């Protein structure tokens, strides 16, 4: 008749689906709304902050050898997905010399970084032409503009970079309602989540969880 | 597209016209022979409408100076392939027929009773025999702006016009993308704009670079083509161009190389793609109001480059002359920190 | 409002010397147009706060 | 709203003084550099020292009175200057691009001056007419429309006890029925018999139950109305009697009138922007939305088309007799086809059902009319030539089905001669006003009564022969606001409106009870003071609401208030020449 | 019927043929 | 020279001319040089978009992307437009254009196992088969009827998940951000055209407190590049008339706009906590007085 | 018998009007009265106090004008007419 | 991150109350009081009136003899009644009068462990020689239920289910306002408002309701560990 609610996992090659049930009726819609809206913006997280491309001193140029300029370079690595381990800038480096390809493979990041998705294209050079990028991954949450290094007055080579703190991508929600004139009158919430392979989904929801909870504790203590 | 348009301009005032408050308002209507030679949807909205307007897609000036449209003439109810150019007075004079009426694979007319224009806004059904002249294509009347509206058909002129006007406003974005819906009057639009180069002679591209691009002619004759990079507009809007083309491939003749502002693989794209809904939201929507997901704030979907440009000059005076120098009187080092030593 | 000529003449040579009425004369040079709160019934009030407030204000 | 941008740059001068009050800088000139540089010490003091400082707002180019309000600042990101939808009609505003300046008092006379006088909340009625003009406009109408429509045949209704089954469709309370409708067993719009505690009932019901004896909160009393009804209600203020009849516009015109006319301005404020608020949240969930599916098709538009098509033929068969010449080949051409479209337009109507969202907009009174309606799915008839005449070749097409090359460049007539008649109307319009401004600067009332007798005599209602009266359709505005000149006793001694009383709405109803039909009225037209009109004269303010203070400028307010409708003036003519 | 060499590929719903190509602009 | 008010970026180029390199300039000059200033400007608050059938607005607010109704399979919208204004201004194109767009994205496949349906007698051959991101085009005039749309929406494909998100009407079942649950009734969804005109707010936005003063008429400059307050027209005076509020009226003519000595005396007052002394004699009123006396006409002031 | 409301409205304008003859008196009436309590403020660090500093107790960091027309409101002062 | 803790505010009225959370993050207004609000509304358990009995009248259509008010009338005042539980089982309770008068809630001769909030409470009224013997059952539950989810009960005389009210409190609103921390003035600044029967006080229900929803909200932080801010 009355039971404490239980969580599952339902697994696939990377979104998973949790369900939850028993909820009193008319609840599933709000809680899965709650936790969409939880997730969706409150996971912490770690990308590029600003970059270093030696022999360049702005944004609005170009470079020898290469087929796209700057501003396409850095809209291709805007989709570098990358996790820290400590809570420090760190900096890594991208040295590629000769024809061929370049991808995010060819990064050689310090050690507590890793880079998870080394088939992506960042460009193409010429043989004419070189390559040396220095770019730093700091730790935040959320989004942030890139004029944030703006007033940080550092040198010339120095370029800003807008940093998205998020690994989640989709997050959607069902209910299976069951309403029956019986005291079983319940409803099952199927709640689908996918992550950019950063973390799995088990750490996201826990994360938001903890979130969630740290935030309503507030009102459990006796006023 | 603003500078085809301007290119294709028909202006009435000016040195040698009449004035704006002299010139009568009934001049500023439609008259029933603008059709194939005068656009009656773009106009200014502005006091100048009716003074402003544009060549017709087909339209041709005669070398006297009257403008011209293409027919196909009918000599015994069969339609003709070969077409000829008549200009107002011949005309009035003939029978033209309707384009969008049915006609046979054989040129046989299927209906005994055709839709036609007559002398002065006079249509009228005739038999199927004494029509002389037929229309070659249903958009004969369209402006160059106008002709890419889809669904033009279901639109009022007034819409209509506002749209054409508003055509002629986008601003180049940094990452465009094709329309998924758009007339076929796209690329063509773009390759007499003149802000895409083009091969000239059918070669293979020896190597590509994002400054330079360099094709060897059949005939062993190296070209190189140099594109200008972030040189600001005439109306303070960025250029660029990117090669779409890959080392090693035989370019054929006419095939575009590069594509500049407002373009996607050699056709127009004066914009993005974006998941429209159609209800009122909690008054945010009202009264032409439009709210938009932050989603293309921090994707660039829509983020546009503007570059300014200021000058100064030193010239010569009778009590001196001025000159540029790091220095100035009584300035903290701080402030003069960007200067460099000229 | 017309003919600034003639009616400067006019009434130069008359010595027509005219209160400061109405409101276009009055915003032309400047001073309280004499309208709401410009009419002399209210631009000179005193006003101070009641004996019985000062005698219990402390 | 104003962006922090403007206003920190705006505000320079108060937030120095505040800022070396707080001891952040030393000096007058650090604060300004700092103030400069924007150091985070700042926004603090920039939030304590506009806490109620007014500022002026004027839509460029101003042409009333109401088109230059003061509305308190608030501080929010962005580089738009936020507004409330309501007083976008004071300004005639539409969001699209349309820019406004903001200026801002100094000295503390300034500040008293646009805290109370131009102050937004205080000029809810029009100058023009006594009057509300901040009314539900647009969207929100919609809203309001779909809450307190009502279905037959719903979810939950009431019904009556069958035999062996109670009756259900009974609430205790408007909150059970709040919790019922969220559990989902009760749609919002249906018939229900609720039990309200703190609503007076109608007055037909008020002196029934309770025999006259005043309502009172705590009363309670079983009505039969629809949880929407009853959700609207409770936003009206308390005492107002209950209402419960479908919220046309009409019917909201003569609601927010009637509260206008019985309660203070402040409360009708509140009120507005409550329901303004209600019918904001629920314009969304009506589910208006366009669709090819709701722009259906006439099912039989063929044959009637046919029909009229075929006696057409006749006609023209009729011309090629030679009998006829062109004029009336012309007259008879364009009057079948009126009768076509007219005919067209009714088969239309018939058809669709009252679900469909362009009917419900339509009818609701949000906007448009019937005609666009017709031209969208119907036919869009004969269309306006150069010269004004109908051209004889009708347009047989909708633009949902498609036209034709022809019927487009036939019909782009129209939009051009509209065009050019609203281009010369907007500078006809101004300089009419310009001028009514310039000839009548100099009244002002100066004395407060001439103490005169001649007041001109106006007919208020008229007595049919055959009826009892008649409301003469013109009462409204030749005789709502003037002061009575002299009592007007009904035929016995009593007196039902005495000398000196101001009319009214309620005073105006109590003569038509009374059965009055002529009545002396004073006036301005015959004011005794040498300067200037008396207060008395002159009568009830517009945007007051009652007597005019002395000293208040009448001419200029004459002037913007007949100036402003120039707009829509168009075609001996009869349009504003 | 792409006069240019290698526009990209965009099936038109086209019930009719015009004769003549557009003249240069 | 310095920057202009309310211009930032990065500088991307600086030409100079010399005289000494034999570099052309003209007459009386001798060095005349030229910087560009780039800025990148990101879509924000009080910016102009418009489809090309003619419907302008502004960017009203921006919300989350976790506040965006969202489609059933998570996919949230990325623009809302009103309703009402399109049945008023009769421009049901879009509708159709939408429609169209969200159907060519979403790829079709019309059965033809038994036969070609009669509403597709006239698509061309090879129309019947499209591919996902699929590209269409509809000459003017000559474009898919009413009865192609309703053909081509009854048989998109699925998506990926196996499901069909929109009906044959072309609605489809959202859910609300804020509140969590669906809306009672379908919506209309598609992909349409949005362009990006050139109003943008940057240029328009402009404040101005204190700054550079006019010399030959005392007055504040105008422009936003040289940073001058804003006009003040006639029928503001009439408006002000009509409120009866004077004070403020000869602040606006007199303290604020020519009184030298009253500016500097109540910015100092404002800077202190002193009150505001009353505004003096307009420049203006002077200097009428200064020329009319200079035509003989004796034009006393008589204080008394 | 209303809903008590917030903002620079408070107190309301109908209130004040049962106390002043017209509305345009009662501008004047109270920016006097806030220019009083301004001069007060000023001479607080020493001085006569023959500007009596505010009747009603201020708020936190409240404007004079807020101030006079609150304690307006509370019919604490006398005022003679034009002249 | 620590970021700046939220403190909850609260307001006093006779039986309301304005709860106020102040400040959040940006977004998190809404995620709040929707949740809060369905929680407040439908997770408190309580105890209320299933199912009434009268002797007099063999069913509903007409109105008990000897008696002022209806039938209709009869069961919506029983209904409002608060009757307060700690028995799970249904227990049941009797009401009986004789002769003129009126009849109080409080007159109902309550059985061990369930009590009624409101005596003075008004039920009928009965003329001279009138009578009425009622058999209402209570039980205890959650949220509300109408008497539809009640309508197949055995087999009975002249049983009739009345939609229940198994909770304290009965109404909730909430809004949301900007606040300024910092230049980004765009937090949220939720204010609540709850009007509770007599059974319970709007404070110790949104404790309960609060306790709740941590509790639920458990089975998400416990699946992993992972911190964040206050
Ligand atoms: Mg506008
Ligand atoms: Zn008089």
């Amino acid at each position: 008749s009355q039971r404490p609610t239980l969580s599952e996992d339902v697994l696939t090659d990377n979104r998973s689906q949790f369900v939850i049930e028993p909820l009193e009726p008319g609840f599933g819609y709000t809680l899965g709304n709650s936790l969409r809206r939880t997730l969706l913006s409150s996971i912490p997280g770690a990308a590029v902050t600003s970059i270093r491309i030696d022999g360049v001193l702005h944004e609005f140029t170009t470079v020898p050898g290469v087929k796209e300029d700057v501003t396409e370079i850095i809209l291709n690595l805007k989709s570098l997905v990358v996790s820290s381990e400590e809570d420090e800038p760190v900096t890594m480096y991208l040295r590629k010399q000769g024809p061929g390809e370049v991808t995010a493979g060819d990064i050689v990041p310090p050690a507590g970084v890793t880079v998870h998705n080394p088939g992506m294209h960042i460009a193409t050079l010429n043989d004419k032409g070189k390559l040396e990028v220095e770019l730093v991954v700091e730790r935040g949450r959320g989004y942030v503009p890139a004029v944030q290094n703006r007033a940080s007055g550092a040198e010339i080579g120095r370029i800003p970079v807008d940093s998205i703190y998020s690994p989640v991508l989709k997050v959607t929600y069902k209910v299976d309602a069951t309403r029956v004139e019986q005291r079983t009158d319940f409803d099952k919430l199927i709640l689908d989540v996918e992550t950019k392979n950063s973390i799995s989904p088990r750490d996201a929801l826990a994360s938001a969880g903890k979130t969630l909870v740290e935030l309503f504790g507030l009102a459990r203590e006796l006023n | 597209l603003s500078g085809l348009t301007h290119k294709r301009r028909l202006s009435a005032l000016g040195p040698g016209g009449l004035s704006r408050e002299r010139a009568g308002l009934e001049v500023r209507d439609v008259h029933p022979s603008h059709y194939g030679r005068m656009c009656p949807i773009e106009t200014p909205e502005g006091p100048n409408i009716g003074l402003i307007g544009s060549l017709s897609v087909y339209a041709r000036v005669n070398p006297f100076g009257f403008i011209e449209t293409p027919y196909r003439k009918v000599v015994d109810g069969v339609v003709s392939d070969e077409i000829v150019y008549l200009t107002a007075d011949e005309e009035d004079r003939h029978v033209v027929a309707q384009a969008n009426s049915p006609i046979d694979a054989d040129g046989r007319f299927v209906e005994p009773r055709v839709l036609v224009r007559r002398k002065a806004g006079e249509v009228e059904y005739v038999p199927s025999s004494e029509v002389d002249y037929m229309d070659v294509s249903p958009r004969q009347m369209v402006s160059v702006a106008t002709a890419m509206i889809p669904f033009l058909e279901h639109d009022d002129a007034n819409r209509a016009l506002m749209g054409a006007n508003m055509q002629r406003q986008a601003v180049p974005l940094v990452r465009s993308e094709a329309p998924l819906v758009g007339t076929g009057m796209e690329l063509r639009a773009a390759i007499d704009a003149g802000d895409v180069v083009v091969a000239e002679e059918s070669g293979v591209i020896e190597e590509v670079s994002a400054d330079y691009i360099t094709v060897m002619h059949d005939n062993g004759t190296r070209r190189t083509y140099r594109m200008r990079k972030f040189a600001r507009s005439n109306h303070g809007t960025c250029a660029n161009q990117c090669p779409i083309v890959d080392a090693g491939d035989r370019v054929e003749a006419g095939q575009v190389i590069a594509d500049g502002p407002c373009t996607d693989d050699g056709e127009m794209a004066l914009g993005k793609n974006l998941l429209v809904a159609i209800m009122p939201w909690e008054g945010h929507n009202y009264e032409d109001a439009i709210i938009l997901s932050n989603r293309l704030v921090e994707e660039d979907v829509l983020t546009s480059i503007h570059i300014e440009e200021h000058e100064i000059d030193a010239r010569d005076t009778k009590l001196g002359a001025e000159e540029i120098t790091r220095d100035i009187p009584n300035i903290s080092d701080e402030v003069l920190a960007d200067l460099d030593e000229r | 409002f017309q003919e600034t000529t003639r009616v400067l003449t006019d009434a130069a040579i008359n010595c027509r010397s005219d209160k400061l009425n109405g409101l276009k004369e009055n915003v032309i040079i400047g001073k309280l147009i004499p309208a709401g709160t410009g009419i002399n019934r209210y631009r000179n009030i005193a006003v101070q706060p009641t004996e019985e407030a000062r005698a219990a204000a402390y | 709203g104003l962006p922090k941008l403007m206003a920190l740059e705006l505000f320079k001068p108060f937030v120095m003084k505040r800022l070396v009050d707080l001891n952040h800088a030393q000096n007058i000139k650090s604060a300004k550099r700092m103030v400069e540089r924007q150091r985070p010490q700042v926004w603090d003091v920039l939030e304590e020292v506009i806490a109620e400082h007014p500022v002026l707002l004027n839509r460029a180019p101003t042409l009333h009175r109401l088109g230059i309000q003061a509305f308190e600042p608030m501080l929010v990101e962005g580089k738009a200057i936020q507004l409330h939808p309501l007083v976008c009609e004071a300004f005639n505003a539409d969001f699209d691009g349309d820019q406004m300046a903001v200026h801002l008092p100094l000295s503390a006379e300034a500040q008293a001056e646009a805290r109370i006088l131009m102050l937004s909340s205080n000029n809810i009625l029009s100058p023009a007419s006594g009057r509300p003009l901040a009314m539900p406009r647009l969207d929100m109408v919609t809203g309001l429309y779909y809450l307190t429509t009502e279905v037959p045949g719903d979810t939950g209704e009431y019904q009556p006890a069958s035999g062996d089954h109670p009756e259900t469709g009974v609430y205790s309370s408007p909150a059970e029925a709040i919790m019922a409708a969220d559990r989902g067993v009760l749609s919002v719009r249906a018939k229900i018999k609720v039990r309200l505690t703190q609503l007076r009932p109608p007055v037909e019901i008020e002196a029934e139950l309770f025999g006259h004896s005043g309502w009172q909160p705590g009363d309670a009393w079983m009505a039969e109305t629809t949880l929407g009804r009853v959700m609207f209600n409770e936003l009206l203020p308390l005492g107002y009697p209950f209402v419960n009849k479908q919220m046309h516009k009409k019917v909201q015109a003569a609601i927010i009138n009637d509260l206008a006319e019985r309660y203070p301005m402040i409360v009708v404020a509140q009120t507005v922007d409550k329901l303004k608020d209600a019918g904001f949240y629920w314009a969304t969930r009506s589910g208006v939305t366009v669709s090819m599916a709701d722009v259906l098709v006439p099912p039989r538009k063929k044959e009637i088309l046919d029909h009229y098509e075929e006696r057409a033929d006749k006609v023209e068969k009729q011309f090629q007799r030679g009998a006829l010449n062109h004029d009336e080949r012309n007259e008879a051409l364009v009057e079948i086809w009126k009768e076509a479209t007219d005919e067209v337009g009714q088969a239309l109507r018939e058809h669709y059902p009252d679900d469909n969202p362009i009917i419900t907009i339509v009818d609701s009174g949000a906007t448009g009319n019937f005609t666009q309606t017709r031209t969208l799915a119907g036919m869009k008839g004969l269309v306006t030539n150069p010269k004004g005449e109908f051209i004889p070749r009708p347009v047989k097409s909708s633009f949902r089905e498609g036209l034709t090359v022809l019927e487009y460049f036939i019909n782009t007539h129209g939009a051009r001669k509209g065009l050019a008649d609203t281009a010369l109307r907007t500078a006809d319009s101004g300089y009419l006003t310009r001028r009514l401004v310039d000839v009548s600067q100099d009244v002002i009332v100066r004395e407060h009564d001439c103490q005169t007798e001649r007041g001109i005599v106006v007919e208020l209602a008229e007595r049919a022969p055959d009826g009892t009266l008649i409301r003469d359709p013109y009462i409204e505005t030749s005789a709502y606001a003037r002061t009575l000149g002299t009592d007007a006793v009904d035929e016995a001694g009593n007196v039902i409106v005495e000398r000196g009383q101001d009319l009214g709405d309620p005073e105006i109803d109590a003569l038509l009870a009374a059965g009055i039909t002529q009545v002396k009225v004073r006036s301005v037209l015959t004011c005794a003071t040498s300067t200037g009109v008396c207060a008395t004269c002159y009568g009830r303010s517009m945007a007051t609401g009652k007597l005019v203070d002395i000293g208040e400028a009448v001419g200029i307010v004459a002037a913007q208030s007949i100036g402003e409708p120039g707009t829509q003036l168009t075609m001996i003519t009869g349009g504003l020449p | 019927n792409n006069s240019v060499p290698g526009a990209p590929n965009r099936v038109s719903f086209a019930k009719l043929r015009e004769p003549l190509e557009v003249p240069g602009l | 020279l310095k920057v202009p008010h309310g211009e930032s970026g990065k500088v991307i180029g600086i030409r100079v001319f010399s005289r000494e390199d034999e570099d052309e300039l003209p007459a009386g000059v001798n060095e005349l040089v030229r910087v560009y200033v780039a800025q990148k400007r990101k879509i924000s608050d009080g910016d102009k978009l418009a489809g090309r059938h003619g419907n302008k607005g502004v960017i009203g607010k921006i919300l989350p992307v976790e506040d965006m109704p969202f489609l059933a399979d998570g996919t949230p919208v990325d623009i809302i437009l009103n309703t009402h204004g399109v049945p008023r201004r009769m421009n049901i194109g879009q509708i159709l254009e939408t429609h169209l767009g969200w159907c060519a994205h979403s790829g079709w496949k019309v059965d033809a196992a038994k036969g070609v349906p009669d509403w597709a007698a006239r698509l061309p051959d090879e129309l019947l088969e499209a591919q996902p991101n699929a590209i269409v085009s509809t000459p003017v005039f000559d474009g898919a009827q009413e009865a192609e749309l309703q053909g081509l929406l009854s048989c998109t494909l699925p998506n990926r998940d196996g499901d069909v998100l929109v009906d044959a009407d072309g609605k489809a079942m959202l859910f609300d951000g804020r509140s969590g649950e669906p809306f009672p009734y379908p919506v209309t969804v598609g992909y349409m055209y949005i362009m990006k005109l050139h109003h943008l707010v940057d240029d328009k936005i402009h404040a101005r407190s204190t700054g550079p003063y006019s010399m030959i008429t005392q007055q504040p400059l105008g422009g936003k590049a040289q940073f001058g307050g804003q006009r003040f027209g006639e029928m503001e005076c009439w408006a002000m008339q009509a409120y009866g509020a004077a004070y403020t009226l000869q602040e606006l003519l007199t303290i604020k706009s020519d009184d030298t000595v009253g500016r500097v005396k109540v910015y100092e007052a404002i800077v202190k906590g002193e009150n505001i002394p009353e505004p003096g004699i307009p420049e203006s009123f002077k200097v009428l007085l200064k020329e009319l006396q200079s035509l003989c006409l004796n034009v006393e002031v008589l204080s008394s | 018998g209303y809903d008590t409301p917030l903002g620079i409205t408070n107190p309301p304008i109908d209130e004040l009007l049962d106390r002043v003859s017209s509305k345009y008196a009662l501008v004047i009436y109270a920016a006097k009265r806030a220019r009083q309590i301004n001069d007060y403020y000023n001479q607080l660090g020493e001085g006569i106090l023959e500007y009596v500093g505010p009747l009603v107790e201020p708020g936190l960091q409240e404007k004079p004008l807020s101030i006079a027309l609150r304690e307006i409101h509370a019919d604490l002062l006398e005022h003679t007419e034009g002249e």
